[PDB]
């Protein structure tokens, strides 16, 4: 279980990222219009 | 074991098949492309060889007038002998305004016997199509395998419907693909930019 | 920012106060600050 | 199992470089735009004005 930990908390880690940055992209794409 | 399903929730999340995938769900709203596949029996090469008229060609299959222009999106390599080059067409209207022709009565104009036969003669073995009221004909009935309750929802959070209808995107390559496409976008953006400002310096000249 | 506007305008106030012959337009000479403020009062 | 996390862990991670080409790909082409935007409309107003 060392390893499945790290699964989790890079998945949600990197999760939370996706989430900010397709955000971005959609004010970006916000700006555009 | 509980254990394995973890590991199998894991693996479901990081995926672009959709269970629950990798809680990458996005979605972001497309405003409301006119995009037709043909596949030349050229090589991908007889082509860019001659890309200009290769759509002019295509231009006076449409009659050649100034309110029609076509665009190419990707030209990719089949095989050796052979390409499919994606356009669009955009009209222009009596003021001036432009839109892309769709691409279902773009389609209908091709399949016709004489541009069919004219368009064969140009070296076009096939043609695929993609696809007021025609909104509401596509976005209800749901897209690419995104679920129907959350479809709905992005259609009532919808911030500006007619500018704007839900569009399906899919995890990281497909903030990817919308990058790319704003790229596009931003250079077209500043080009018609620069147009209005050549106009304008003819002007104060 | 690029901006033509009052280059429009100091343009057109520049080009105001030269000359010329138009029977009756003279060229007018500009005030400012201390004057004008109370010019701008009268 | 053990075939096995050498290529689950792979995907993910294939997936993260993809992540990382998204990070990589940022703007500033967009911050340009509404300053010309805003820039070029205000020319149009000289013109007019002229």
């Amino acid at each position: 279980e060392s390893l499945i930990n790290k699964w989790s908390l890079e998945l949600e880690d990197q999760e939370r990222h996706f989430l900010q940055q397709a955000t971005q992209v959609n004010a970006w794409d916000r700006t555009l219009i | 074991t509980l254990l394995g399903d973890e590991r199998d929730a894991i693996l479901a999340k990081w995926n672009q098949l959709q269970a629950f995938w990798g809680t990458g769900k996005g979605y972001f709203n497309n405003n409301i492309d006119g995009l037709v596949v043909l596949v030349f029996n050229k090589k991908e090469t007889e082509i860019r060889s001659q890309q200009q008229q290769l759509v002019e060609s295509l231009h006076k299959v449409l009659g050649g007038n100034q309110t029609l222009t076509v665009n190419v999106e990707g030209t990719k390599t089949l095989p050796d002998d052979q390409t499919e080059v994606v356009i669009y067409v955009v009209e222009r209207s009596p003021n001036g305004t432009s839109r892309r022709v769709p691409a279902t009565t773009l389609y209908a104009h091709f399949e016709q016997a004489n541009i069919k036969t004219q368009l064969q003669q140009l070296g076009v073995t096939l043609s695929m199509t993609r696809t007021p009221a025609q909104i509401k004909q596509l976005l209800q009935n749901p897209p690419a395998g995104v679920d129907p309750i959350i479809w709905e929802q992005a259609k009532v959070d919808n911030p500006d419907s007619e500018k704007l209808i839900p569009v399906p995107m899919v995890g990281f390559k497909e903030l990817l693909r919308r990058l790319k496409v704003q790229d596009q976008m931003t250079k077209q953006h500043q080009t018609r930019l620069d147009i209005i400002s050549e106009d304008i310096s003819e002007l104060q000249k | 920012m690029d901006t033509e506007g009052f280059g429009e305008l100091l343009q057109q106030a520049e080009q105001l106060a030269a000359e010329t012959e138009g029977i009756s337009e003279l060229p007018h000479v500009e005030r400012n600050l201390q004057e004008i403020q109370q010019a701008g009062e009268r | 199992i053990c075939q096995d996390v050498e290529n689950l862990q792979k995907f993910v991670k294939e997936q993260k470089q993809v992540q990382e080409e998204i990070s990589r790909m940022s703007s500033k082409a967009m911050l340009k735009v509404q300053e010309d935007i805003k820039a070029l409309k205000q020319l149009l107003s000289l013109a007019a004005n002229g």
